[PDB]
RNA sequence: AAACUUGAGUGCAGAAGAGGAAAGUGGAAUUCCAUGUGUAGCGGUGAAAUGCGCAGAGAUAUGGAGGAACACCAGUGGCGAAGGCGACUUUCUGGUCUGUAACUGACGCUGAUGUGCGAAAGCGUGGGGAUCAAACAGGAUUAGAUACCCUGGUAGUCCACGCCGUAAACGAUGAGUGCUAAGUGUUAGGGGGUGCCCCUUAGUGCUGCAGCUAACGCAUUAAGCACUCCGCCUGGGGAGU
C-alpha cells in the first residue's frame, strides 16, 4: 500500500496516539506515546504528538504520501498539535474529519409524512 | 466555643410576606435549640461592591449567631447551593 | 458538574496571595464567599511539592 | 405487599394472598360496564376447542381506553380500582369535554395527578405521545402496532419496554422477552411502567382456589389409553418409548419451532428471544 | 461544704479531612463486527501453555461500548476503638489533639451496663460470574511431581435491606508510674518576635544510663520504689477429652 497514508490521530489528556497507517487497515509504522516513555503527563501535550509521530512519519520508508487524511477525534489540550505534526513531518494536512465519540442519539423511523 | 458569621444574600425579587417566611426558616435553623445571638438587623436598598450572577438587588439580614451545638450553620450552607433562594453567603469560624 | 478548577492549572494557585505566599486576607478578593474555599484549596495542594514558596 | 396466613388448616399451610393497599375505591362506574357471556373454551360449532377452561366467579367487562386520542384537554386521576379481567390495576381518569373512561394505572401514579396526551405533552408518568417525541433510553408501556389502533404490547402487570433507536423505516424497541424489533414511530405509547409488581409472588395454596379463577384439572397424557394419547398403553409406569415427546394430536413438543416462515413482518425483527 | 487554677471539656485561635463522589454529556481495549497494533495478535509454561468452522471460523492505533464506572488532590493526615475517602466536585456527624484557659469548680481501675463491636469462608451478597479461573482438556522430565506454571473452561470476588464475630484484632508483642543523655518528628500548621536564643510535649516513630529481673529484657511513657480491681502457673499430664 505505497503512495498512500490514511493516518488516524487520537487526541486525549493522557497518552495521545498519532500513528500513520496505509489505505487498508495495516500499521506500516509503530511510534507514538507507547514507543515514547514519559510518565510525567507529557505524552498527550502539544510537544507529545509532534515528537511521538516525528519518527513515525520519518521511519516509514513505504507510505509517507502527500495526503494523510488526519481523523482527529475526542477532546485534548493540544488537539491542533497533531494536525500540524504531520505538516512538519514532511508531508501535509488537508483531509480532516471533525467527529468525536459524542452521539446525540438522533435517528428517524418511517418517512412518507411531514 | 465555635461561633459562625453567616452573611447570606436573598433574591432581588421576593414578596415581603414570603420574605418573612423565608427569614423565619433561616432563623429557625439558626435559633434552633438555643439562639445565643448578639443583635438582629435588616439592611434594605443598597449596592454590593462585587457582582454575583448579574442580579439587580438583594435583601439583607446578616445577624451574628454564636453556637455550642454546632447545628446553626449546618442547613444554611446547603440552603445556599441546592435551592435557588440564597446566592452569596459566608462561612467565618472566627470567635 | 459545577464550574470547578482542575489540578492542571498551575497559574491558578497564586492569584490573590502575598509576596511570601502566606494565608490571604478576606478583604483582598471581590467575588463570592464560595470562591474563598477554592482559594485555600489552591494553597494546601501547592504546599506539598514546594511549588509555592513558604516564606519568600 | 404480601400477607401470609397462619397454618390453622392444611389448605392454608402455604397459601399467600395479595395486600390490596394501592386500591382506593371498591365500586366501579355504572356507565362503563358490559356483560360477559363466558364461552369457556367453546367455538361457534359448540364443540370444545381449548381444554382446562371451566366456570368460575361471575365477572363484568370494564371498557378500557387503549387509544387515548384526547389531545389538548387535561385529565386528573380520580381513584385506583381493582379489575378481575386483567392482571394490572385500572385508574378512573376524569377529563373536561365529556369522555371519562379508565386507563391502565401506571406503577408510580397517585390520586389527584394531571395526565396529558398528544405530540405537545410533557414526559411524565401517565402521559401518552408519539414514539418520535420520546427521548432514546426511556421506559414506556402500552405500545401500539398500527397508527391509531390501540396498544397491544406491554399491557401486563410489571411489563415495560425501552426505546433504543429508529432504524430508517421503524423504531427499535427492546421487549420484555429480550427481543429487539422495529416498530412504526407514528403510533403513541404511555410513559412509565405498569403497577402491581407483586402479582407473580402470590401462592394459591388450595386446589379449590384455582376453580374460582376458572381452571379445570389437567390429566397427564402418560396415564391415558393407547387410542387417547401417543404415550397411552403401557403395563405399570413405563417411559415415553419414542424418539421425542409428542402432543395429544401426535406432534413434536420439545425444541421444534412453529413460527410460520415467509411472514410480512419477518424483516422487522432484528434479534430473537433469549 | 466556703475556694481558685489549665494542662483537659466542646477543642480557645491552626492547616492540609472534602468524617465520605455512588457520577449523565463522557473516551481507551481482549467480543461480534462498522471496520483496525485486522489476521499469528493476544489469555499464554521451575522443564511442562492451552484457546479462535469443517457444510462454513479472534487478533483493537480505533470506531458504534466500559466495568464493581475512574489513573493523579488518597498525606509515617486530624484517627475520636482494633478502622486515612475522588474522572475536581457538595455533607459538617458525635467528635479526638501539641504551645493557649475565656466558664462553674474539682481529680480511679483499657474500666459490671465490655451493645457481645470483631480481616476472614459463612452473613440482609440487591444484583454476580466478565482479561477470566479452582476443578477440567491438559500438556512435562529423571534414578523420583493429576499437584504447582499457564490455558478455552462453570462456579469463585462484589452495593442499600434484622444482619454478619477468628487473626500476623497481639509480628506468637492489652493493662494507671515517673525520674540521674536529648528530643518529641507525621500530614504541614504555629511564637519569644523575627524563623538566630525559645518549641514542656501529645494524637505518634520512639530514642538508654542510676534499680530490678536467674538471665532476656522494661528507664523524659522500667516490671527499682510512693497511685486500681484484675491477675496465672496446679499433678507434664489425663486434657481440650
Amino acid at each position: 500500500n505505497i503512495e498512500n497514508g490514511v493516518a488516524h490521530i487520537r487526541s486525549t489528556f493522557n497518552n495521545t496516539i498519532v500513528t500513520i497507517t496505509d489505505e487498508f487497515g495495516n500499521a506500516l509504522s509503530w511510534s507514538s506515546a507507547g514507543a515514547l516513555g514519559f510518565k510525567g503527563s507529557k505524552k498527550s501535550t502539544p510537544f507529545a504528538a509532534q515528537m511521538a509521530s516525528e519518527t513515525a512519519s520519518k521511519s516509514a520508508m513505504e507510505h509517507g504520501l502527500k495526503t494523510v487524511e488526519v481523523t482527529v477525534k475526542g477532546p485534548g489540550p493540544g488537539r491542533e498539535s497533531a494536525i500540524r505534526a504531520l505538516q512538519s513531518a514532511g508531508l501535509e494536512v488537508t483531509a480532516i474529519r471533525d467527529v468525536t465519540p459524542v452521539p446525540h442519539n438522533g435517528c428517524r423511523p418511517p418517512k412518507r409524512r411531514r | 466555643m465555635r461561633t459562625y458569621e453567616v452573611m447570606y444574600i436573598v433574591r432581588p425579587n421576593i414578596e415581603e410576606d414570603a420574605k418573612k417566611a423565608l427569614v423565619e426558616r433561616f432563623n429557625g435553623i439558626l435559633a434552633t435549640e438555643g439562639a445565643e445571638v448578639l443583635e438582629a438587623k435588616d439592611w434594605g436598598k443598597r449596592r454590593l461592591a462585587y457582582e454575583i450572577n448579574d442580579f439587580k438587588d438583594g435583601f439583607y439580614n446578616i445577624v451574628r449567631v454564636k453556637s455550642d451545638n454546632n447545628k446553626a450553620t449546618d442547613e444554611f450552607q446547603r440552603l445556599a447551593k441546592i435551592s435557588d433562594d440564597i446566592i452569596r453567603y459566608m462561612v467565618i469560624r472566627e470567635d | 458538574g459545577i464550574t470547578h478548577i482542575d489540578y492542571k492549572d498551575t497559574e491558578l494557585l497564586k492569584r490573590f496571595i502575598s509576596e511570601r505566599g502566606k494565608i490571604l486576607p478576606r478583604r483582598v478578593t471581590g467575588t463570592s464567599a464560595k470562591y474563598q474555599r477554592m482559594l485555600t484549596t489552591a494553597i494546601k495542594r501547592s504546599r506539598h511539592m514546594a511549588l509555592l514558596p513558604y516564606v519568600k | 405487599a404480601i400477607k401470609k396466613y397462619k397454618p390453622i388448616t392444611n389448605g392454608r399451610r402455604n397459601m399467600t394472598s395479595l395486600d390490596f393497599a394501592e386500591i382506593t375505591k371498591t365500586t366501579p362506574e355504572k356507565s362503563l360496564l358490559k356483560p360477559l357471556p363466558k364461552k369457556a373454551g367453546r367455538n361457534n360449532q359448540g364443540k370444545l376447542t381449548v381444554r382446562h377452561h371451566g366456570g368460575g366467579h361471575k365477572r363484568q367487562y370494564r371498557v378500557i381506553d387503549f387509544k387515548r386520542n384526547k389531545d389538548g384537554i387535561n385529565a386528573k386521576v380520580d381513584s385506583i380500582q381493582y379489575d378481575p379481567n386483567r392482571s394490572a390495576n385500572i385508574a378512573l381518569v376524569v377529563y373536561a369535554d365529556g369522555e371519562k373512561r379508565y386507563i391502565i394505572a401506571p406503577k408510580g401514579l397517585e390520586v389527584g395527578q394531571i395526565v396529558e396526551s398528544g405530540a405537545e405533552a410533557d414526559i411524565k408518568v401517565g402521559n401518552a405521545l408519539p414514539l418520535q417525541n420520546i427521548p432514546v433510553g426511556t421506559v414506556v408501556h402500552n405500545i401500539e402496532l398500527k397508527p391509531g389502533k390501540g396498544g397491544q404490547i406491554a399491557r401486563s402487570a410489571g411489563a415495560s419496554a425501552q426505546v433504543l433507536g429508529k432504524e430508517g423505516k421503524y423504531v427499535l424497541i427492546r421487549l420484555r422477552s429480550g427481543e429487539v424489533r422495529m416498530i412504526l414511530s407514528t403510533c403513541r405509547a404511555t410513559i412509565g411502567q405498569v403497577g402491581n409488581l407483586q402479582h407473580e409472588l402470590v401462592n394459591v395454596g388450595k386446589a379449590g382456589r384455582s376453580r374460582w379463577k376458572g381452571i379445570r384439572p389437567t390429566v397427564r397424557g402418560s396415564v391415558m389409553n393407547p387410542n387417547d394419547h401417543p404415550h397411552g398403553g403401557g403395563e405399570g409406569r413405563a417411559p415415553i418409548g419414542r424418539p421425542s415427546p409428542m402432543s395429544p394430536w401426535g406432534k413434536p413438543t420439545l425444541g421444534k419451532k412453529t413460527r410460520r416462515g415467509k411472514k410480512s413482518s419477518d424483516k422487522l425483527i432484528v434479534r430473537g428471544r433469549k
